[PDB]
């Protein structure tokens, strides 16, 4: 009964994903990674500690979210005893967000929350940020107290007019207040407030929570944006970056000024534009158009194939593992459905399929 | 030191200066 | 230093013995196999266009990175009279040796190769229940003989005068019996290729027409063979030593035909564990492997108790401990041993200690030791307590003019390896009786 | 001695004011910490006016204790001789009509939770004697009350309500209930059908 | 509120504060409003934003807390007297400060002062504890008990306002307040003594009470609706997301700035399969070692260039003297700045700023002269053989600063010719 | 120094090297590109031994797994192989042969279209099954004959960009060796300056084992240590989406981000129908205002 429940659990989930849509998601992101260094999470009930594992995992997101989210910028906003801190404002550079993760590694977490803190400057930050730049905070908290030093609610109502979206992701179980949060702050909807369970469960979470979020029609943005490439040149010579005023042997031009700068995908810091490779924009056509899930035919009929049609695998009896791409009409091996899925943009069933 | 206060003292003279000017 | 001591033994070949032994595809891909990437490299690009290359083009190629590996490589390269470096024209013109260049090209397009792989009958049987299983029983009754307990099927005579000519299990014969040396336990905690290469250097060692280049290039198509066919009979020396290897339980021969087992390709390469024991402050043994040999290896510096099918136990008793270092086997190899025994849960939390410990400091007020010591130094203790002394006996001096003479004469005694002990503050020294002549001669100089 | 000063930090606390101007007052304050989420702490009489139809529902109603049998007062000259009454009459038992309305003004203060089919809690009460009152309890409330809770202590109590709210703090498949708590009209139809 | 970019740029001693935390920020300021004289108002209008995160930084308090149930004073005690929760009991309790502002300077001094206020009886009596009269206190702060009772009174009295009608239980109480029954028991009276005089427990608990209505109008300060409340979306359509789909439409256009046919591609695909069954030869392709040599000659004119350029493949040491090197270093980052704001003049787009452009194109060209000489200087005090490095080294800013002079130039030819 | 795993993409086309030998003289150049690929994997094995060898290759229609046999004899090399390597080639070229049977069955099949997205696709999928089982250093080689004329490739472009991105990630290291009239392949340049690979267009299929020799024998063991031996240097650009030209600076779609180099007519997306502000346009517009 190992497998009936293994299947039924994949029914389980293929409902919850049954939702295959191509909707217009967050592209151009702006983002702000509020944390909090209060004394709930100096608990040991986390091994080796909550902080710790907060610590690694914010680590992972960082790298996570700079791959399948280059173009996008990502703030951080420490909260630590009675009032947030800055630490890192939004930039195309993870290195200044690692190097200050690591300080807050080497540092000890103490202190109380101030929620209304915490937004009021999250809110300075996000405001001088263009509209197609989409504002997004992610919350984690380890309590179920905040004081504040005003009133939450025209805060609330101050941020929807500033046209956010935020999840929130608590440790301990749901709050009220954060429920009205995610609520408000998402137009009614209550799915961006998350509680884990354990680590695996927190983990997922944050390989969720890397994926942009589709955006609605009443909060249209629909625009141009003037964008041009850098050309890279290998120079021969040691060469003074735009940035940083020090000697490099080669790098960038840029299309306009010629300038040339360290690092990609950033924008440039003399005529003001922003200079990305192909690479970038790459990165979420997948997102642009999605894989729909494939159909696992069952045992009862006869098979195409007894092997696999993509890794080269024969096929198993009690249950069947032929996973059919409805584009291609091929099965597939449950193997190489989930590898496809998971990193592949491509069927090669429907590379074969002629159109 | 010392020597940035009179320099940023007296750029708040001089901006009161073009204030009332 | 396998492959340190097979290059040693080729460089004490002398240079036309070399280039004889250069004359064969098979030979020169076993040297090829033998010589590190860089020096691998560099015999490839040659081989291709025939034109001496001058060294600087050698220097511009290679980056300083690597700079003191390709030194090692050309070194070797050199010393293997394998490398012509000539000055000609001034600059350092590099030629490969010819004759390898051309084995290695016949080796490479399949050309002429003389059956030098192999002079084929390929009549072939069944390798996993004949071959395999006569090579394990042939090589179980040599191993148990090595162990010290009695078996009927006794090795071979020449290998026999092997033991005990060499000083590898000393049979000695007032006592009457095999004997393990110090060095027979470094025989035995070796690799099986390392044990292989080690009775094949004592043999040849020892051998002497049975000519020499016969012996180097019959093992090196006995290293390039491949399993389980039958090959014709090659050599007349070749021949015997085939007879001899296969007393040897390495092919399995039906008296024309030979049938060469798993060793060859053990010969040319290799292939909580097996072997992974659980150390114990308790003193012991939860051993994850079992074998006759297992039990036999262990019962020579262990009191074991009972044998299951992966787990058997015992108690290291200080007898025995002490047993051991009577019995000339070294601490460091008993200590060895049980590197090579480790076991993954103490090998993790020694692990997640010692990047505890590092993250504080290198220093941490005690002797370094990283896996459990309560195991290790307790044995260790006593192992320090094994040897503890040391002993001068026969000629010694005192009480010197001046102590430049003394640092001289004493210097001079340690440069030719004859000074036993010296002490300064009472410049006195001991030197052996081997070197009293020299010494005494160059202090009249 | 201290313990509500040092518990001070985590919610707030209400008791029930003898003035029910105060008490108002007081669960318009509880009212806005529940709506901020600070959250209060609430105490009052099971024979009291919060006990009388005041409703807490999916943020108020939540958790609600009772520490021991809530008892009338046994020194009631009324009360003794309204026993004698009542059996005297009806034959009606004096302990087991006592024990009887105990547990029907604590299960009409322990009432005040559940509104839907959506609210959730966890329903905790303190007395070794609540063990024989299954009988006297309602029929739904013994309904989810097992017998290995019919005695239990307060670690593994505590244990149970965190895997309650990991339990809750997770969504649910509508199909589960589409037509077998919930219906629409047609599974309203459906099950005339069945029964027809 | 002062958010505006005017009253960013107004804050002066904001920007004092600010250019006094930083230092390379103060040396860009007096090379450019100093020494080259840039005005200020165009200086602090590149860094708004830098600005506004001081602005914030230095324009955030926190939130309120109760001082005395969390600080414990641990026989004199010892006390780890900070100014800030000072200030947080001040403006906790306006009583400690009114006590406060006529004790230091006129009566007694602050070690003294903080004594009595930590031996006072007001200060265990609005701590977290019921006030005990066998305690001496502080006589001085014992004339503050009736003048907080006022502030109770009063605040009690602000606080008093009409209920909301379904929340309140005094409609309850009044609904039938004639009911002439039976009083409940003494369990339902508040715990008095055998005098009746209470044990003050309802007090403290209206303390706290009013500590939390405190809170309340802390956030209720100058920083129907029942149906919405009173309905259920329990049984209700779920929200739906009404994300817009994207579909493409594809159609890439070629680049702007011989055909075998298939009975040819069929005839040497009948030689191909001739050839490949017919024979394959090992040797043959080992090429004649001269057109191996030229292709030698070709791998080694590719590994040349390309390993010389993989020579060259904290900034790189330099032969510059420190001051030299510090000297091109700032004039490059402040003429870096100068044509970043020619950037911001340029495609500004205003008639508005033409001014601007002309005045900033004369200190540019100061700029460039600043640099001719200083290569000049570089070059008689050095003999050139390191002045051409600073002239190589700063040679990319000033090419671009030649291309900024070359668009204003011919687009003021455009515009004006 | 590891189990290397090897594998060498191949694209097979009878177009390709049909318009490469009618374009020169060549006429049979496949049969010295096939033995010097032999001679290159067994040095290769014979250079390591716990590495491992793949052939694929996609043909007109679509792709085989050509090397190793499926999971569902002639001899044209001799005897005086070394058994692993001549098993190796013989089952190649039988492969190759029934491959070849199947090509004449469907000669005047033609195909538009190319399989080549599916070939890396597959070969990828491969290397991912060989890597996840028992640590293995990977190297792919891909091979084309480019004398044909390309008939599009921005369709082939996306499935390049997802390969790059999860060959990127795989740590692997891919060579382009070309054989064409044209001296450049651009995305395949792109390939080779973005993957840590060398790009090299060749025409004459003599010397070519030299070549793989001197250039394609480098590993991921010892890759960082020496100079790439590639002469390109190219900018990751792109043509315009809907006028096919080439841009410096120029516009995306914020929706859908097809590059525009003007100003897109009906103020409207070319690839999504997104309709754009035309107060925002009109300031893109805008020149520079200057003073008379
Ligand atoms: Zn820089
Ligand atoms: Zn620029
Ligand atoms: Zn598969
Ligand atoms: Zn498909
Ligand atoms: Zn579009």
């Amino acid at each position: 009964a190992s497998l009936v429940a293994s299947i039924v659990e994949a029914r389980k989930k293929r409902t919850a994903k049954k939702n295959i849509t191509p909707y217009q998601r967050g592209i151009i992101r702006s983002l702000i990674l509020t944390l909090d260094c209060s004394e709930a999470m100096l608990e040991k009930d986390l091994r080796p500690n909550r902080h710790a594992m907060i610590i690694q995992y914010a680590i992972d997101f960082v790298h996570e979210f700079f791959d399948q989210n280059p173009i996008s910028q990502m703030g951080i906003i420490i909260m630590r005893n009675g009032l947030a801190q800055l630490v890192s404002q939004v930039s195309g550079n993870p290195q200044d967000h690692i190097d200050a993760l690591k300080s807050i590694r080497k540092q000890e977490p103490k202190g109380n929350p101030s929620l209304q803190n915490a937004l009021e400057m999250a809110r300075g930050l996000l405001l001088p940020v263009p509209a197609h730049c989409t504002r997004e905070v992610l919350i984690v908290f380890g309590s179920l107290s905040t004081t504040d030093p005003g009133d939450i609610h025209q805060t609330i109502d101050s941020l929807v007019s500033e046209k956010i979206r935020v999840k929130v992701l608590g440790l301990s179980a749901q709050v009220a207040i954060c429920k009205e949060l995610c609520k408000a702050t998402n137009y009614g909807d209550e799915s961006f407030y998350k509680i884990l369970l354990d680590e695996t469960h927190l983990k997922e979470l944050f390989n969720e929570a890397v994926t942009p979020l589709p955006v609605n029609k009443i909060n249209k943005g629909f625009t141009l944006v003037k964008m041009g490439f850098p050309t890279r040149i290998f120079e021969d010579t040691p060469t003074f970056c735009s940035c940083h005023s020090k000697l490099v042997y080669g790098g960038y031009f840029c299309p306009n000024c010629h300038s040339k700068v360290c690092s990609l995908p950033t924008v440039c810091p003399c005529c003001d534009l922003m200079l990305i490779l192909s690479t970038h924009l790459a990165r979420s056509y997948h997102h642009l158009m999605p894989l729909k899930t494939f159909a696992e035919v069952p045992t009862t009929e006869k098979f195409r194939s007894e092997d696999c049609f993509s890794c080269q695998s024969r096929f198993p009896i009690l249950t069947s593992s032929r996973y059919r791409c409805e584009d291609c009409k091929q099965e597939f091996c449950v193997d190489c459905d989930v590898f496809i899925h998971e990193i592949l943009h491509n069927c090669p069933g429907c590379e074969s399929k002629p159109v | 030191e010392e020597r940035e206060n009179e320099k940023t003292l007296n750029d708040y003279y001089a901006a009161l200066a073009k204030k009332q000017a | 230093s396998l492959k340190h001591s097979v290059t040693q033994y080729l460089e004490e070949i002398p240079q036309q013995v070399q280039n004889r032994l250069y004359t064969s595809p098979a030979t020169c891909l076993a040297i090829y196999r033998i010589l590190p990437p860089l020096a691998k490299f560099f015999i490839m690009a040659m081989v291709f266009n025939e034109n001496e290359v001058p060294l600087l083009d050698l220097d511009k190629w290679v980056n300083s990175n690597g700079k003191l590996q390709f030194q090692n490589a050309i070194k070797s390269m050199k010393s293997l009279h394998l490398l012509i470096p000539n000055k000609s024209s001034g600059t350092l013109m590099i030629n490969l040796n010819p004759t390898f260049k051309i084995s290695l090209r016949n080796a490479l397009t399949g050309g002429e190769v003389q059956n030098s792989f192999g002079v084929v009958v390929e009549e072939n049987v069944v390798s996993l229940d004949l071959l395999d299983e006569y090579s394990a029983n042939k090589w179980e009754t040599i191993l148990h003989f090595m162990v010290g307990t009695p078996l009927a099927k006794i090795p071979s005579e020449k290998v026999l005068n092997l033991l005990k000519h060499s000083k590898l299990m000393e049979e000695v014969n007032s006592t009457g019996e095999f004997k393990i040396t110090n060095e027979g336990f470094q025989f035995l905690l070796q690799e099986i290729n390392s044990q292989l290469w080690t009775l094949l250097l004592q043999y040849l060692k020892m051998i002497e027409t049975m000519d020499l280049v016969d012996v180097l290039h019959f093992i090196f198509m006995l290293g390039a063979l491949e399993v389980g066919k039958a090959y014709k009979i090659l050599s007349e020396t070749q021949r015997i030593m085939l007879q001899d290897m296969r007393d040897y339980g390495l092919v399995f021969q039906k008296h024309s035909i030979f049938y060469p087992t798993k060793l060859a390709l053990m010969l040319t390469s290799d292939t909580i564990p097996d072997g992974s024991l659980i150390v114990e402050t308790n003193f012991k043994i939860y051993s994850y492997s079992n074998s006759p040999l297992q039990i036999a290896v262990l019962s020579l510096f262990v009191h074991l108790k009972a044998r299951f099918v992966n787990m058997v136990l015992g108690q290291i008793t200080r007898e025995s401990i002490r047993r051991a270092l009577t019995n000339g086997i070294t601490a460091d190899q008993i200590i060895a041993y049980l590197e090579t025994h480790a076991h993954p849960q103490m090998r993790r939390l020694a692990e997640e200690k010692l990047e505890k410990k590092l993250e504080l400091d290198p220093n941490c007020k005690e002797p370094l030791q990283v896996l459990p010591p309560t195991v290790v130094d307790q044995i260790r203790l006593w192992q320090l307590e094994l040897d503890r002394v040391i002993t001068y006996e026969g000629s010694l001096y005192s009480d010197f003019e001046t102590s430049q003479e003394y640092n001289l004469l004493s210097k001079y005694a340690q440069d030719i390896g004859v000074l036993l002990w010296k002490d300064d503050k009472k410049k006195k020294f001991f030197i052996s009786k081997e070197g009293n002549s020299q010494v005494l001669d160059f202090a009249k100089r | 001695m201290g313990i509500l000063d040092e518990v001070w930090k985590h919610k707030l606390i209400l008791v029930e004011t003898p003035d029910a101007q105060e008490t108002s007052l007081a669960l318009e304050t509880y009212r806005k910490a529940c709506s901020n989420g600070r959250g209060a702490i609430l105490l009052s009489v099971a024979r009291g006016k919060v006990s009388e139809g005041i409703d807490f529902d999916h943020q108020y109603g939540r958790t609600v204790l009772m520490i021991g049998i809530p008892f009338q007062y046994t020194e009631s000259r009324i009360l003794k001789a309204r026993l004698e009454f009542m059996r005297e009459n009806y034959r009606i038992r004096e302990n087991d009509f006592l024990s009887f309305d105990a547990m029907r003004h604590a299960a009409q203060c322990l009432g005040r939770v559940l509104r839907g089919k959506d609210d959730y809690g966890v329903m905790v009460l303190a007395d070794r004697r609540f063990s024989r009152k299954r009988s006297q309890l309602p029929k739904w409330i013994a309904q989810g009350l097992s017998d290995a809770d019919l005695n239990l202590s307060t670690d593994m109590a505590i244990s149970n309500t965190k895997q309650f709210l990991r339990t809750m703090a997770q969504p649910t498949d509508p199909k589960d209930q589409e037509g077998v708590s919930v219906w629409s009209y047609e599974d309203l139809i459906k099950h005339q059908n069945s029964r027809k | 509120d002062s958010l505006s970019k005017e009253k960013l740029l107004t804050n002066l001693k904001l920007q004092q504060s600010l250019l006094k935390g930083n230092k390379v920020l103060m040396k860009v300021f007096q090379e450019t409003v100093i020494n080259a004289g840039l005005p200020p108002s165009e200086f602090w209008s590149t860094r708004i934003p830098l600005l506004r995160a001081f602005a914030l930084s230095t324009s955030q308090k926190v939130g309120p807390y109760n001082v005395l149930s969390t600080i414990k004073p641990v026989n004199k005690v010892n006390v780890n007297l900070s100014r800030e929760k000072i200030l947080n009991i001040f403006e906790n309790y306006p009583i400690v400060k009114k006590a406060y502002t006529d004790n230091v300077p006129k009566n007694f001094k602050e070690p003294e002062f903080w004594a009595r206020f930590f031996s006072s009886k007001l200060f265990r009596k609005l701590r977290g504890e019921k006030i005990m009269q066998n305690d001496r206190g502080d006589v001085i702060i014992d004339r503050y008990l009736t003048l907080d009772q006022e502030f109770d009174r009063k605040d009690d009295d602000m606080l008093l306002h009409p209920v909301k009608k379904i929340i309140d239980l005094d409609g309850n109480i009044q609904d039938d307040p004639v009911v002439r029954g039976n009083r409940p028991d003494f369990t339902m009276q508040p715990g008095v003594d055998i005098n009746g005089n209470s044990d003050g427990t309802v007090d403290i608990l209206k303390g706290m009470n009013r500590l939390s209505e405190k809170m309340i109008m802390a956030l209720k300060n100058e920083y129907n609706d029942e149906r919405n409340e009173l309905k259920i979306d329990d049984l209700n359509e779920s929200y739906k997301t009404n994300y817009a789909i994207i579909h493409l439409k594809r159609n890439a256009h070629e680049k702007t700035t011989l055909k075998v046919s298939n009975q040819q591609m069929l005839q040497q695909l009948s030689l191909v399969m001739d050839n490949l069954i017919n024979k394959l030869d090992l040797n043959q392709v080992v090429p004649n070692n001269e057109v191996s040599n030229k292709i030698n000659k070709r791998v080694i004119t590719a590994i040349k260039i390309n390993a010389k350029q993989a020579k060259h493949n904290l900034e790189v040491k330099s032969t510059l003297p420190i001051d030299l090197l510090e000297s091109c270093r700032m004039l490059h980052t402040t003429c870096c700045e100068f044509l970043k704001h020619f950037y911001i003049h340029f495609q500004s787009g205003e008639q508005k700023q033409a001014s601007t452009v002309k005045k900033l194109y004369n200190h540019l060209k100061d700029c460039i002269e600043k640099l001719n000489e200083l290569f000049q200087d570089v070059l008689n005090g050095d003999g050139e053989s390191m002045s051409n490095t600073c002239t190589a080294y700063l040679k990319p800013v000033l090419n671009s600063i030649t291309l900024a002079t070359h668009k204003y130039d011919e687009y003021f030819n455009e515009y004006n010719n | 120094e590891s189990p290397s795993l090897l594998t060498v993409i191949i694209e097979i086309a009878p177009k390709l090297w049909t318009t490469f030998d009618e374009e020169g003289n060549e006429k049979g150049s496949i049969i010295k590109v096939l033995e010097a690929l032999i001679v290159f994997l067994n040095a290769h094995l014979a250079f390591n031994s716990a590495n491992k060898v793949a052939v694929i290759a996609a043909y007109s229609q679509g792709i085989k797994y050509l090397y190793p046999e499926s999971t569902s004899d002639l001899k044209i090399i001799n005897s005086d192989m070394y058994r692993r390597f001549r098993n190796v080639d013989e089952t190649l070229v039988e492969e190759i042969y029934k491959l070849f049977e199947l090509e004449k069955k469907q000669i005047e099949q033609n195909s538009q279209r190319s399989t080549l997205a599916g070939a890396m696709s597959a070969g990828l999928t491969y290397v991912n099954r060989i890597s996840k089982e028992s640590s293995l250093k990977s190297r792919l080689l891909v091979l084309t004959c480019g004398s044909g004329s390309s008939k599009d490739e921005i369709f082939q472009y996306i499935p390049i960009m997802n390969c790059i991105f999860s060959a990127t990630k795989m740590k692997c290291p891919i060579d382009v060796v070309k054989i064409g009239g044209s001296k450049e392949s651009t995305f395949l340049q792109q390939t080779t300056d973005a993957t840590n690979g060398v790009y090299l267009h060749v025409e004459s299929t003599e010397g070519l084992i030299q070549y793989l020799a001197t250039a394609m024998f480098i590993d991921p063991s010892l890759r960082p240590i020496i100079v790439k031996p590639n002469h390109g240097s190219v900018d990751f650009r792109t043509s315009c989406y809907l006028t096919g030209r080439v841009v410096a600076v120029g516009f995306i779609c914020s929706v859908c981000l097809c590059v525009l180099s003007i100003i897109p007519p009906g103020n409207k997306c070319p690839a999504c129908d997104s309709q754009f502000d035309e107060h925002v346009i009109a300031k893109l517009k805008r020149k520079p205002v200057v003073p008379r």
